[PDB]
This record gives C-alpha cells, sequence and structure tokens, in this order.
C-alpha cells in the first residue's frame, strides 16, 4: 500500500484543482479517493 | 470490489445489517 510525501499530496489535491475536474464539480459533487489504497488495510490501527 | 462492472427478491421494510470488509452496512 502506499503512503506519500506533502509535495505529492500537493500536486494530487492541486490535480483536482485543475480545469478538467474544476468542470466535473460545476456539474456535480467530486468524490475523491486520494488515500494511498489503505482502503484494504484493515485494522490498520492495529497493525501500526 | 468492482460490482457496477461485473453485474451490470425481498427487502424488509424493518431490517438490521451487517459491515462489510470495505465497511458497508
Amino acid at each position: 500500500v502506499r503512503t506519500f510525501s506533502q509535495q505529492e499530496m500537493a500536486f494530487n489535491l492541486l490535480g483536482l484543482m485543475a480545469p478538467a475536474i474544476v468542470n466535473l464539480c460545476q456539474s456535480d459533487p467530486v468524490f475523491a479517493d486520494l488515500n494511498g489504497g489503505l482502503q484494504f488495510i484493515p485494522d490498520l490501527k492495529g497493525l501500526m | 470490489m468492482n460490482e457496477s462492472q461485473i453485474m451490470q427478491e425481498t427487502i424488509p421494510f424493518l431490517h438490521l445489517r451487517k459491515k462489510d470488509e470495505f465497511g458497508n452496512w
């Protein structure tokens, strides 16, 4: 699974800031899982 | 993981639920 640096997350975020997506938002709210796929590590807190 | 691609009778007005591996009720 993947964890991010801030510069990476900023990148990813600035991504949703890009014109493509911005127009999607104007017609429809956007969900945007920018989680490193940790959605599969269950009991993550236990693991950690 | 992707129900939408793979699949493209009665429920009781009063039901309990349980959570999926992917926290779903």
